RNA sequence: GCGAUGAUCUACCCAUGGGUGGGUACAAAUGGCAGUCUGACAAGU
């Protein structure tokens, strides 16, 4: 009866659209990776958006930051595998949250606005 | 066709029945506008018929949460019946003046006879009622309308946002406030009381320094002279007279050098011992209800460090929230050392993160982190 | 309570006294004194009726059921209303059920001193069980037997 | 500055903040709740004197409090006076609502909405600390649905994001707004549509409102502090429009 | 005399001075718990010891409502709690941190309590070891020249117009290192005969109530036969009260 | 049998012993700063 405490998740597509797009944006060094690594750029002022896995043991690590999220109006994802999305970030261990950064001077500038709006809808 | 108005306010509802009405074709009007702010006129545009008050802020809670969520409430269905005239439906049925167009049906199908009004014209009557108000009522409504609407606002916001009761934190934190300066001041007072009685008998003072065992030797000796063997004995019963402590001080009172002084002062000194002799047991307590709530709110930071030490950081911090949101440095700014105390700071934010925001905490997982902890500590 | 008197000791139309009745007791379902005087005018009405029988006849246990029928609706509606007074732990829970429980059955014990007598304390005294109250009500019991 | 510096307190124009001059200047406002700093803020402390007593202004970070920003990018009139009412759509804390809080003081009132749940909780917080607000905290969408609580709100603040925050503003200001009472939007380019440009953005939504009746007074920019952010002052005339 | 120990006088004033300040503070903590749980009190009433015995009185708004509370509060402001504790903004307290909350009300009213038993306590003794300056000046002001002072001899070894300046030494000092005017009261301020004189004459009454309490002050501490019944302070007193009541007689403006 | 739940990184002697120096929070004191106003007229008639 209540929703979870990890909603909202997405459908397998938007996780393809979410993860590509982080893959590209670590390779371009646009990316803060790690939780603490999200909440501060969320304080600093200079994110783009926030993505986080929903499978991590426990859950709550990260469940703190969505607050900061709302509060900021900036918007957060739950991918369904911190396995995967360490795959897709490019690093060798588990990453549970990671947080695309601002700067327009980005190649991939265009792909990460239309895919920042898919999860506006999402939401 | 406006002939009754509905109005309601946090405490009680009301019915008007309007005298007249503003006219319809131009009320965007310059002159019917300033009609409505002009007191002079919408007087004659409204009289009050009736007001319903609420019986207490229970009732007045669940009344605006019905009405909120667009259903009719006991005490508004009472009101609507005692007041609206009644008729044959089929020709004329009647007309009430109410803001709100999803309550209407519900007001529709309780009485099959009443036809619900939400234009811009009454809106513009609620408006106006909703402007002048307290002045209308002609007094039959006593209240701090305002406090109410505070107050009421606040249990309505608290009801629906399901605020939680376990998790209050600034218990907490008063409790550390109180447990540090008492200890502060207890010491004050025994150093005080320990150097006046000391006048009297300096030789108890040299011998203990210890805080509430000296004011419960104090409590025993009135003065320095009625100690007998039965008396060492008795302290014996008290802290120890196998340490010899009882013989030292029953041969120092024997050859005691210290100035014997007022009765009165013996009487209310021992007052004072008695009180702060009350207030070390009283410290003791507050230390031990910490250690329960903490154990009950926010047991996982505890177990990961500690009671008191979690409560410092949760003051420090401001409360628990702001301590879990932060991130893994402030919690170190509030080698081999600095490197193990920064791994500490993280996995203290961990807990804390899990411990508030979770509905309830979890001592297992603590114990899990400081496992993981103390096997890196060996690993050094 | 003021216009039933005037209406009923003027005029008597019971049933507009009665419709006034519960039209007050449904506004103010909070007011024990006002469930109280309701009880006695259906008292009062019952009384009446047995006695104008009673001289018809000389010239020529639904009652009860109804009075605790009213006694039983006052009982749970002043209830639930004085919970509702300041509306949470479930030893404070606890306390405060045994004092609103106090409090019913002090105006039930007000009922009966306002008190077929011994049918009509019978009924109370069931619903009652349906401490300290035991102990007097059985007492009570007693003194029934007395009576 | 420092944590050493006194300080040189001041009463700006606008009626309830204060200049704080020292090597460095900062806008500052009084703090009702002594002794607690809301998000991390510092906060300057006076004493006066019959025995002692502390009382305790608060530095409004203009970065990160919207009409802060407006303030120091100077308007003329910002309707918030130490006496009048509030109505503050879309306070996702009370970040900003503390403040204005604080300079309606203890006479007025203040009212915060918001549709979040958890912010609402940390509202819920503050709220209990501090008298001045009360909280609503209902999707904001329906002022049918909380006017339980409102009476002439003297002035409305509009933070919303929402697409449609002209319509938003113009229900809640009809229902509750005094009349001829000072609307304030901070209006954002982006959050309201993101294909046309900041300028034409501010062009259609000024367009809405007066059309909806609320006569824009004065535009501000805000632009050293963020980008594509307003704040539409507009006064709510209701009659005598034009 | 065992009694005649101004060192305990010093002690005591001084514990006094320390049992007012941490008295206030508990208060001020006590106020923000119980406060939290029922916020219009703190604002409503303002004496700690009458908020304490509130707190004892009632430990929830539904025993407000019901309690009496006749004895602690007038009844206007009693029911205005009574309609506060029925709507208050403030949460709810379980049972353990109202029993904890409740003791330590209990401590803050024996702390009131202890300290006016000091106070009367050190009025005995005072009027026990200078009873002629008590009788003259008041307890609680000579209690703090001899405090000031440190022994009894030294207050008596000064002069007047030291005993008159003596507590603003500090503005009088810095008067005299820059040439500006000096002081006049110190602490025999609060001296209840100054508390009636008026102005100028609050001057001239410190300087002559000054003097004699140098007189009665020496006269306590250094005679070898004391009558301890306040012979000399109690004519002193009628010496002065009759000063002053004259002085006031004569007013300043033409008639 | 490593890690984004976080890797690395934030004064002088006597060879993981002792002696020197500085920097913050708490207490101590009979240390210091640091010294106890003037000195005959006034008021009424």
């Amino acid at each position: 009866a209540p929703n979870p405490k990890a909603f909202p998740l997405a459908d397998a597509a938007l996780t393809q659209q979410i993860l590509d797009v982080v893959q590209q944006a670590a390779n371009l060094r646009q990316l803060k990776k790690g939780a603490n690594e999200a909440t501060k750029t969320l304080n600093r002022g200079i994110s783009e958006f926030i993505i986080m896995a929903a499978d991590c043991e426990p859950i709550e690590i990260l469940l703190h930051l969505p607050l900061l999220c709302e509060d900021k109006n900036v918007p957060y994802v739950f991918v369904p595998s911190r396995v995967a999305l360490g795959r897709a970030c490019g690093v060798s261990r588990p990453v549970i949250a990671a947080s695309i950064t601002t700067n327009d001077a980005s190649a991939i500038k265009t792909q990460i606005y239309a895919v920042k709006d898919k999860i506006e809808t999402l939401l | 066709p406006i002939e009754y108005l509905l109005f309601e306010e946090p405490t009680g509802y009301a019915v008007f029945k309007v005298k007249l009405q503003q006219d319809d074709i131009g009320s965007r009007l310059k002159e019917v506008q300033e009609q409505i702010n002009d007191f002079g006129a919408f007087t004659k545009l409204i009289e009050l018929v009736s007001f319903a008050p609420f019986k207490g802020a229970a009732e007045a809670l669940e009344n605006a949460n019905d009405i909120s969520e667009g259903l009719v409430s006991e005490s508004l269905k009472a009101i609507l019946d005692l007041n609206l005239p009644k008729a044959s439906s089929k020709k004329k049925n009647i007309t009430l003046a109410i803001s709100d167009k999803n309550l209407g049906p519900s007001i529709k199908e309780e009485f099959p006879y009443v036809d619900c009004i939400s234009n811009e014209l009454a809106q513009d009557l609620i408006r106006g009622v909703r402007l002048h108000g307290e002045k209308l009522f002609k007094g039959l409504q006593s209240g701090d309308l305002e406090r109410a609407q505070l107050g009421l606002g606040h249990a309505y916001s608290r009801a629906k946002v399901k605020f939680s009761v376990q998790k209050n934190d600034n218990h907490i934190i008063q409790a550390i406030a109180l447990l540090d300066q008492l200890d502060k001041d207890i010491n004050t007072f025994a150093m005080r009381v320990k150097e006046w009685y000391g006048w009297h008998f300096p030789e108890l003072a040299k011998l203990v320094p210890d805080n509430y065992t000296f004011a419960k030797l104090v409590l025993f000796i009135k003065d320095k002279a009625s100690l007998n063997d039965d008396s060492l004995h008795d302290l014996a019963a008290l802290l120890n007279e196998d340490s010899g402590i009882a013989q030292r001080v029953i041969d120092n009172a024997r050859i005691s050098m210290g100035q014997d002084i007022s009765e009165t002062d013996m009487e209310n000194v021992c007052v004072f011992a008695q009180r702060v002799a009350s207030l070390a047991d009283y410290r003791r307590q507050l230390y031990d209800y910490l250690c329960e709530k903490m154990h009950t709110v926010a047991p996982n930071l505890s177990e990961l460090i500690g009671e008191v030490i979690g409560a410092r950081l949760i003051s420090h911090a401001g409360s628990l929230t702001n301590l879990s949101k932060q991130a893994a440095s402030t919690v170190q700014i509030l080698k081999n050392k600095g490197r193990i105390s920064r791994y500490l700071a993280n996995k203290c934010s961990m807990a804390s993160r899990i411990d508030n925001y979770s509905e309830e905490p979890s001592n297992v997982f603590g114990s899990v982190l400081k496992k993981q902890v103390e096997q890196r500590l060996e690993f050094y | 309570i003021s216009c039933a008197k005037y209406e009923y000791e003027v005029h008597a139309n019971f049933k507009s006294c009665r419709n006034i009745f519960q039209n007050g007791l449904r506004f103010n379902p909070d007011v024990p004194k006002l469930w109280y005087e309701y009880v006695k005018f259906e008292l009062n009405f019952i009384t009446k009726l047995i006695n104008r029988r009673k001289v018809m006849g000389l010239i020529n246990a639904l009652r009860g059921d109804i009075a605790l029928t009213i006694f039983d609706v006052c009982m749970k509606t002043l209830g639930k209303h004085y919970i509702n007074k300041h509306k949470s732990d479930s030893k404070m829970n606890i306390e405060l059920n045994k004092e609103t429980l106090n409090y019913l059955f002090s105006e039930s014990l007000r009922y009966i001193k306002l008190f077929e007598r011994d049918y009509l304390i019978n009924h109370v005294l069931q619903f009652w069980k349906n401490p300290e109250l035991y102990l007097k009500t059985v007492m009570i019991d007693i003194t029934l037997n007395i009576r | 500055a420092r944590g050493g510096a006194k300080v040189v307190i001041e009463p700006h124009r606008h009626a309830g903040v204060y200049i704080a001059r020292g090597k460095e200047d900062l806008l500052v406002t009084k703090n009702m709740a002594p002794g607690e700093s809301v998000y991390g803020e510092k906060r300057i402390s006076v004493e006066e004197p019959v025995p002692p007593t502390k009382v305790e202004y608060r530095v409004w970070n203009p970065f990160r409090s919207k009409l802060a920003a407006g303030i120091m990018g100077g308007l003329d009139e910002l309707f918030i006076a130490p006496g009048k009412k509030v109505l503050y759509l879309g306070a996702a804390s009370g970040t900003s609502v503390s403040h204005v809080s604080d300079v309606v003081g203890p006479e007025g009132v203040v009212y915060a909405v918001e549709f979040s749940h958890r912010p609402g909780r940390e509202l819920i917080s503050m709220a209990k600390k501090r008298p001045n607000i009360i909280p609503i905290i209902e999707d904001a969408r329906h002022p049918q649905k909380y006017r339980m609580l409102i009476g002439m709100v003297d002035c409305v603040f509009a933070d919303v994001a929402q697409p449609d925050q002209a319509r938003i503003i113009a229900l809640n200001s009809h229902m509750f707004l005094k009349d001829q009472g000072g609307v304030v939007i901070s209006i954002k380019a982006n959050c309201i549509d993101s294909t046309v440009d900041a300028e034409t953005v501010f062009a259609r939504e000024v367009q809405k409102l007066r059309e909806e009746r609320i006569k824009p007074l004065e535009q501000l920019t805000l632009e050293p502090y963020e980008r594509d952010h307003c704040i539409v002052v507009g006064r709510y005339m209701r009659s005598g429009l034009k | 005399s065992a009694d005649k120990v101004d060192v305990m006088i010093i002690q005591a004033i001084a514990l006094l001075d320390d049992l007012d300040k941490e008295l206030n503070t508990y208060a001020m903590r006590c106020k923000e718990w119980y406060g939290w749980h029922f916020p219009e009190l703190a604002k409503i009433v303002t004496d700690s010891v009458a908020y304490a015995r509130i707190i004892l009185t009632m430990g929830i708004r539904s025993k407000a409502s019901e309690t009496d509370l006749s004895e602690i509060l007038p009844e206007e402001i009693e029911e205005r709690v009574k309609t506060a504790a029925e709507v208050s903004m403030g949460t709810e307290i379980t049972q353990t941190d109202l029993d904890n909350i409740n003791a330590l009300a209990e401590q803050i009213v024996e702390f009131a309590a202890y300290r006016e038993q000091l106070s009367n306590y050190l009025s005995a003794r005072m009027k026990a070891i200078a009873p002629n300056l008590t009788q003259l000046v008041g307890e609680l002001v000579g209690a703090r020249l001899i405090a000031h002072s440190g022994s009894l001899i030294s207050l008596a070894k000064s002069p007047a117009s030291t005993i008159q300046i003596l507590g603003a030494e500090k503005a009088l000092f810095r008067a005299l290192k820059t040439k500006h005017d000096t002081p006049k009261y110190g602490l025999l301020y609060h001296a209840s005969l100054v508390g009636q004189a008026t102005g100028k004459n609050k001057g001239k009454i410190a300087r002559v109530l000054a003097a004699k309490a140098a007189v009665s002050l020496r006269y306590d501490a250094l005679a070898e036969d004391r009558d301890d019944s306040g012979d000399i302070g109690l004519e002193s007193r009628a010496k002065v009260e009759n000063r002053l009541s004259q002085l006031e007689g004569r007013d300043l403006r033409t008639t």
